[PDB]
């Protein structure tokens, strides 16, 4: 259920970016980001992992002046909570 | 060689969800089922698009019904098949579906729930409105019980990835050891600090009081 | 039937082993030996020994041999064993260090080798003097059906679980430890802060 | 052959014992202490577990007068090191 309480976007670079959320009070083993253009089918957004004690990450590798989806997931244990996304352009 | 590329798939619900079980044998009962929603592509060729679907058991790890759907064969079901959706955001309205069966109370208006038929070789799982004696279903699909073979490599994709968050889990417990460490160090640092101000402050009383 | 519950490991580490099969060439890879000592829950006095073969790349490799006592004593026979069923697998493990520690140079040069043909399976260490070749012990191993393979990954999976699972509080652990440092180092910066603010107020008199 | 080298008895009371070990350099998320009476022939010697961040260890109940054989075992992911063991009486 958004288990993020709020994102945010603090980068500003042509091939990269770097996002921001904030720490639930809930058990958190990692969290996972998808990067992908938007309208994409989303099975081609390259995820990659973060630890669950940090709030930061850096995105990589991004096209310019594309429409990216950025989402954060965070995953317990046997379980996944809801996800929350924000989208930018580069 | 394999046709879908778990590898760079993502995961878009991973939540247990209650689930009605009907069997030939009769012994209808309402289990929490795991439901894992993939959207990935083909390794064959990235121009295919497959989504895939998981009910597994935290409770029986041998338990295992998957469902996999190319772009093209979407046609298929979707006609014939429930609401109109393409098939971009059929993962969307499918998991609105199950979050609206897992928040169901009886007072519910709309009383969503989830249901799973296994007969013999095949399975069919359908989400249905069930309120004032209606049966509507929203969503229809298809289900392959698990051969040893795919709940084999259910099983191994699953270890992988248990072994991988934990390899994580050993890093940040280093490292939050070492942050550990260094606070108790800046602890006693502080403290004979201190203890010197306690001691200089004491002396200078002593001395004014004279 | 075995009870994994109450079982004791002995040795659980990958081994240089030189696996040759029919259908691919000649390869050397290392392999993870489990080496177990149990006894069956059908009887609590009854000991059962069980061996795993397999591989943290293919994790579909599984070859199992389990033997009782009374068959160890028939494979006492069979393969001229002069030690007890209890230090058996002490033997082994020494044999399985020997490959483990196993160069060039080494003259004895103890190495492992394990030929699958289709249903059986046959593990091997052998010292290889020259071109002689002895094979200390020599154990038939059944490859893993994938009913077998399914078992093992789920028992495997249950122990990653659970020792991930007391890292997870040992974790928290350390982690509420730091916290306590946290609120104990700003105590004491407090203080010190405020007694500052004392030694300057009593330096106004 | 023993992966910590380091094990010994250090407290010592009538019905009970403290044991120390040394294995930090390798990365261990457990260890296993078993402690029983007879040398070998081990259909009872109790088992306990210890996180792998701790280099103490207690045994308590312990019958006094009798000699205890006291192996640990060190654990990784997908891999066990090899023992170390001692005996004792008290």
């Amino acid at each position: 259920s958004s288990v993020p309480t709020k994102l945010e976007v603090v980068a500003a670079t042509p091939t990269s970016l770097l996002i921001s959320w904030d720490a639930p009070a809930v058990t958190v083993v990692h969290y996972v980001i998808t990067y992908g253009e938007t309208g994409g089918y989303s099975g081609s957004f390259q995820k990659f992992k973060v630890p669950g004690s940090k709030s930061t990450a850096t995105i990589s590798g991004l096209k310019p002046g594309v429409d990216y989806t950025i989402t954060v997931y965070a995953y317990d244990w046997d379980s996944m909570y809801s996800p929350i996304s924000i989208n930018y352009r580069t | 060689q394999t046709g879908f590329d778990l590898s760079t798939a993502t995961t878009l619900f991973w939540r247990p969800v209650p689930v009605h079980v009907k069997q030939q044998d009769r012994e209808d009962v309402l289990e929490e089922l795991t439901f894992r929603i993939l959207t990935g592509v083909a390794k064959q060729n990235h121009n295919l698009r497959i989504l895939r679907i998981h009910i597994s058991s935290d409770s029986d790890l041998f338990f295992l019904h998957t469902l996999e759907v190319s772009e093209e064969d979407f046609q298929s079901l979707k006609n014939d098949q429930g609401i109109l959706v393409d098939f971009a955001s059929f993962p969307g309205k499918i998991i609105s579906l199950l979050e609206k069966c897992i928040l169901a109370q009886p007072g519910d208006s709309p009383r969503f729930q989830a249901v799973l038929t296994i007969r013999g070789g095949e399975s069919v799982f359908k989400i249905v409105e069930i309120n004032d004696e209606k049966q509507l279903p929203h969503i229809t699909l298809a289900f392959r019980p698990g051969n040893d073979s795919v709940v084999k490599q259910f099983l191994a994709f699953r270890l992988s990835e248990v072994k991988g968050t934990c390899h994580d889990l050993s890093d940040d417990l280093s490292r939050t050891r070492d942050d550990r460490d260094s606070m108790v160090a800046q602890l006693a640092q502080c403290r004979q600090q201190l203890a010197q101000l306690r001691e200089q402050y004491d002396k200078h009383l002593l001395e004014v009081q004279a």
